[PDB]
């Protein structure tokens, strides 16, 4: 009765309230990439570190 | 990251302890070592390297040698005695 005025009035004047998908994008945080692949860098690379460390310690082991 | 190099590097360990110059010593000592020393004495001989055998050999110090030592300088002077006398 009231069940059924209510039923009607309610579905049929407005279903859904008005929603944008665009205004939503403002309050959410955006994907944004990693900066940088990397490379690590080449350590301790040639002989001018192992001919400084020899010299630098020729020390024995005692 | 990277081990350093000296575990691996030995060099001054040989003048780094006392036992090497004990080792240097006893390289030559023992290495051209005899298994017996040469001699406790043994020339004086005319008949005469056994009275040193007997007597002033490291077997013994007795009296004996002393007696006879006595005895001789004692003879040159009893002779002596009826040449005079």
């Amino acid at each position: 009765n009231v069940i059924q005025d209510l039923y009607l009035r309610e579905l049929k004047d407005t279903k859904l309230a008005p929603s944008t998908l665009q205004d939503a994008e403002g309050n959410v945080k955006p994907w944004n990439p990693p900066q940088k692949p990397n490379l690590p860098e080449l350590e301790l690379q040639g002989p001018e570190a192992l001919k400084a460390y020899t010299e630098q310690n020729v020390e024995t082991a005692h | 990251v990277s081990t350093l190099i000296p575990p691996k590097v030995v060099s001054s360990k040989n003048i780094g302890s006392a036992p090497n110059a004990k080792r240097i010593a006893n390289v030559v000592h023992f290495y051209k070592s005899l298994p017996q020393g040469p001699a406790p004495a043994i020339k004086a001989n005319t008949r005469l390297a056994r009275y040193k055998a007997k007597y002033f050999d490291g077997d013994n110090a007795s009296g004996k040698p002393l007696w006879h030592f006595a005895l001789g300088i004692i003879a040159f002077g009893y002779s002596m005695e009826y040449y005079f006398h």
